[PDB]
RNA sequence: GGACCUGGCGGUGCUUCAUAUCCCUCUAGAGGAGCCUGUUCUGUAAUCGAUAAACCCCGAUCAACCUCACCACCUCUUGCUCAGCCUAUAUACCGCCAUCUAACCCUGAUGAAGGCUACAAAGUACGUUAGGUCAAGGUGUAGCCCAUGAGGUGGCAAGAAAUGGGCUACAUUUUCUACCCCAGAAAACUACGAUAGCCCUUAUGAAACUUAAGGGUCGAAGGUGGAUUUAGC
């Protein structure tokens, strides 16, 4: 409970209440509708000139829907338990187990399927990663990265967003993908959609397997919609551990905004928080910079999920007319210790505005979800105005 | 073990759909209101709604099928199909009560025409 | 039909009149059916007249087995 | 015991519209003729204006009599489309059938 | 009316003549 | 009880069974 | 007076009388409700007006002490009220 | 280890065609401007929803007041109901839609097994989703309960674009008049064209630049618009 009627007060540091309006209060983190760089959209359309017929619309839609409703690969122990229940209730068990369980396949990204994935997810991934990076940018404007890595950098969306935000300081963009077609697609996109040209962004290094040298620590390590492709929890664990080991300042992880994606990102969060390495080369501790205002287990993992949204303008196509919204879950882990002890609740759900009262769902620093109905009489004029203007993904500045 | 190893009875009215209303079914209520040139359709409709709610609440679990509301001149005939579960004395008491109450409520001579059946007249099993 | 199923005197009169004399086989079968129905009306709840007349009627109609069963009820009710 | 507050407001309007109708008609009749002197027409504009605002016949809405729906109301039955379709599909509206 | 119609049900149920 | 149509003769006076307009009674028709 | 349904046709004289008495008792209950709450049955919709389908008023309307109220109570056959007012 | 039986193939290639949808081809239009109508952001004191994606001439067969559930203050409180909440919850279930995943008879020596010829030779009989939706198709539960309830009077800012839909044009197979298809004039700048702007009357209403119809003024762009798209039957 980080919102007590009449006891909690708005947190005024740097005099935001006196020296600024309420719409410009520090905890606002909304991003205006994202428009991808014109070079990127032009390259995507040019690469898709070859085949953009009615079949492509259906294929893009099917890929998007599948990648949404896809579940995690089921571990053997859960299968054994379900089998035990099935026998106790009873080839018949194996058939009843084919049903009531999700068939998880490895997606083989060849040239055609990589084109489809580009056309279906470039814009969405860019929007999600852009909002994730904007989190760090807004809350720490002094941070100037010089080194970035992107696990599962299928289309270079993270690279483009990192350019868009920190292009005046970044000098190294390590990209890693086992898919050779997909690496080629990323290079073609960076060269204006042409096989021959000049890269738009300087200092990119494409690769298929991760770096090896232990002493090398990259400032920003990103993995967007990539861990959900790994086949097993062991693979996910080792990948997350390696990324955390090579993380210098921030590890940004992004996945689809489903129960599946939230569970995956929380397993990663807990792994990173509970360090197992007896004597790691980096002894610095790690904490959750965003979107969680604490380090305790999530109050929303039990039955629900925790997601965020970013609205963006899709790349012009025969099927993309209206602006869309990308629903994604994120987590940012930073090395060291928290900056201060005045951390603010996070809004994890659409704020509902109603006449003279505002529903806001908060994840409070104490480790609990608080479903608050803020009104002026009960909570304060300034606080009610801040609540009225705050929305999904923001921070509500209350103290004590 | 490892993942790759895994890899109602209905009556005649209920049976027939709304698009058979003039082909196989009829109309439950009959009056002149909806004819071309006639008046007071809304009044008759509201009267029908109240009659149906009132009868369904005054004969709970007795009505085997829908009511049939007939109107001739000033008269109002509720022709209902009920079960042989309730005792005849209670049926007579309720008929008298309903007749008087509806006659004074609508200021017209209402009349009930109960028809008992042993059980729901099932037509098929949807 | 008029609710006189459970009247003893009416049953008595009917059975006595029916068993008074010997009648043609068709009417004998009819009277046996009526006697069986009066019997069932009794079981659904025993003058010696009704018992004896029912027995005689079943005998005259040729339903010997049911008369022999009635012989048990004579002993049972004394 | 009406459906909701909005229906009750409209029942209030229809009451006063009935009570004030004769007086409104007469005062309105003075202003709709090019015979009487303009001195008199100008005052009836004041008399008609001062009458209570809900008495105006233009503030009455044809809400459904069962759901108080503001729109989608067939005036001949005073019933919104959703309530009409429910009764028409069950054969409880005499004479109504689906077209073919 | 909706007062006649609704309060009549109230009276009827209180008198135990309607469900 | 059994329907009264079993008691109706084949040369009865039908107008007396239905003197006025009445709904269909299966036990009377 | 009875209903032609086989289940409701009386089978005996006692049953016939019982059914008639039940029907009359139902009518009486309805009359009691109507007279007890006239406000639910005052709305007249019948043209021509039907006087026999309107609620009956059994209560004095004149409350003052005057001969007209006495005559009213005598018309209503309210014996004790008439004696008290005399 | 010898012989045989069923296979499956959870596999391929080629050939011919029936080969409809989807193609391809073919036909007839629109697409570039000016308006309006939704919607996007922006802006604003200022409705809402549409929560991954595919369904805005969406709810609305109609927004001056009301409608209205949005904002400014003012004003009432056990209040139309005995309350009331278009307050939340389908991220409580339920409806709904959606995403993803036999018997008999013959043959083989009574073996696995097999059973047809018509001019006839054994065959006869679901689960899933922090999905949508409370214009309730429902049932409950949480809150506010001298206000998340009432009521009053005024106000929802608008210029940057991005789209969809419609209308109206860019004319000569055209425009006006007669007429309703045998006529007379006009004609590219006083040609055509605006459902563009401004002003004045009429209708409805208590209230009309604010809605509609007409008249006057005006005679703008527009000069046929590629890639695309709309139908064909
Ligand atoms: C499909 S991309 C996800 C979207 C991408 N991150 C973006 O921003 O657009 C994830 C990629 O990770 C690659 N991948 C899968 N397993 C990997 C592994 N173990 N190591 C490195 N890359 C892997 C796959 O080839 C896949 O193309
Ligand atoms: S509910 Fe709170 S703790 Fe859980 S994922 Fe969301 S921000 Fe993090
Ligand atoms: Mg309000």
């Amino acid at each position: 409970a980080a919102l007590v009627p009449g006891v909690t007060q708005v947190d005024n540091k740097s005099g935001f209440l006196q020296k600024r309006p309420h719409r410009q209060h520090p905890g606002i983190l909304k991003l205006p509708h994202v428009r991808l760089p014109q070079a990127l959209a032009n390259g995507a359309q040019l690469l898709l000139l070859g085949s953009a017929g009615p079949t492509m619309e259906n294929q893009v839609q099917t890929l998007t829907s599948y990648l949404w409703s896809r579940h995690l690969p089921v571990e053997p122990e859960e299968l054994q338990r379900r089998a035990r229940h099935l026998e106790k209730k009873f080839g018949a068990v194996l058939h009843a187990l084919r049903k009531t369980t999700y068939h998880w396949q490895e997606l083989s990204y060849t040239e055609g399927l990589s084109l489809v994935y580009m056309a279906a997810r470039l814009d969405g991934g860019f929007a999600a990663v852009s909002r994730a990076f904007h989190e760090i940018r807004a809350r720490n404007p002094a941070f100037q990265p010089q080194t970035l890595m992107d696990f599962g950098s299928g289309t270079g969306s993270v690279t483009w967003a990192a350019h868009s935000i920190w292009g005046q300081s970044l000098r190294e963009y390590m990209c890693v993908d086992r898919s050779a077609a997909m690496l080629v697609l990323a290079e073609k996109l960076l060269k204006g959609g042409s096989e021959s040209g000049e890269p738009y962004i300087p200092g990119v290094f494409f690769r298929q397997f991760l770096p090896v040298s232990p002493k090398v620590q990259f400032d920003v390590v990103v993995s967007a919609f990539s861990l959900s492709e790994l086949p097993s929890k062991a693979d996910r664990t080792e990948v997350v551990q390696t990324l955390w080991r090579k993380t210098g300042h921030f590890l940004v992880l992004v996945e689809n905004g489903t129960k599946a994606g939230h569970s995956l990102l929380m397993d990663a969060r807990d792994l990173v928080l509970k360090g197992k390495e007896k004597s790691p080369l980096d002894p610095r501790p790690g904490f959750v910079f965003a979107p969680c205002p604490h380090e305790l287990p999530c109050p929303q993992l039990t039955n629900l999920a925790c997601s965020f949204s970013q609205a963006y303008h899709p790349i012009p196509f025969s099927w993309n007319k209206k602006p869309k919204e990308e629903k994604f879950s994120m987590v940012i882990l930073a090395r060291g210790s928290p900056e201060e002890a005045h951390r603010w609740p996070r809004i994890t759900q659409p704020v509902l505005k109603r006449p003279r009262h505002v529903h806001c769902h908060l994840c409070c620093p104490d480790g609990h979800m608080q479903h608050a109905v803020l009104t002026a009489r009960r909570h304060g004029r300034d606080l009610y105005r801040c609540a009225r203007v705050s929305s999904w993904g923001d921070l509500l500045p209350v103290l004590t | 073990r490892e993942l790759p190893c895994a890899w109602k009875p209905v009556t005649y009215e209920e049976a027939h759909a709304p698009h058979y209303i003039a082909h196989r079914k009829g109309w439950l209520s009959l009056h002149t209101g909806n004819l071309d040139g006639e008046d007071h359709a809304a009044e008759r409709t509201v009267e029908d709604v109240f009659l149906r709610k009132f009868m369904w609440g005054t004969f709970p679990g007795c009505l085997a099928d829908q009511l049939v509301l007939k109107r001739r001149g000033n008269q109002l005939e509720i022709c209902a199909v009920v079960l042989r579960q309730l005792s005849p004395h209670k049926y007579y008491f309720l008929v008298g009560y309903s007749e008087t109450l509806l006659s004074y409520f609508y200021k017209c001579p209402v009349r009930l025409h109960l028809q008992t059946v042993p059980s729901k007249v099932v037509y098929k099993y949807l | 039909e008029y609710g006189h199923t459970f009247r003893s005197d009416l049953r008595e009169e009917i059975l006595m009149l029916m068993a008074r004399d010997k009648h043609p086989p068709e009417l004998q079968v009819a009277f046996a059916d009526c006697a069986a129905d009066i019997k069932s009306a009794y079981e659904s709840q025993w003058p010696a007249t009704s018992l004896n007349c029912i027995a005689i009627l079943f005998l005259r109609a040729g339903r010997t087995q049911e008369a022999w069963k009635m012989l048990g009820l004579f002993r049972k009710h004394n | 015991h009406y459906v909701d507050w909005r229906m009750w407001r409209d029942v209030k309007r229809r009451k006063m519209a009935y009570e004030y109708a004769d007086e409104r008609l007469r005062i309105n009749s003075l202003r709709k003729n090019t015979i009487l002197p303009k001195i008199l027409q100008d005052v009836a504009d004041e008399e008609i204006a001062a009458l209570p605002r809900d008495s105006c016949p233009v503030r009455i809405r044809n809400r459904c009599v069962m759901t108080s729906r503001p729109r989608g109301v067939k005036r001949r039955w005073r019933l919104s489309r959703i309530v009409f379709r429910h009764l028409a599909d069950h054969g409880q509206l005499s004479g109504i059938q689906r077209a073919t | 009316n909706h007062h006649t119609y609704a309060e009549l049900m109230q009276t009827l149920r209180f008198l135990g003549l309607y469900r | 009880l059994p329907p009264r149509t079993e008691k109706m003769a084949v040369d009865q006076d039908w107008p007396s069974v239905y003197p006025v307009a009445a709904p269909f009674k299966p036990s009377a028709v | 007076v009875f209903q032609d349904d086989p289940y409701l046709m009386p089978a005996s004289s006692l049953e016939s009388r019982s059914f008639l008495l039940a029907k009359k008792s139902g009518e009486n209950v309805a009359k009691f409700i109507i007279n007890s709450y006239p406000k639910y049955f005052q709305k007249d919709i019948a043209e021509p007006h039907i006087p026999c389908l309107m609620p009956e008023y059994f209560e004095p309307q004149i409350k003052d002490i005057s001969e007209a109220a006495l005559k009213e109570r005598i018309e209503l056959r309210k014996v004790k009220a008439s004696v008290d007012m005399f």
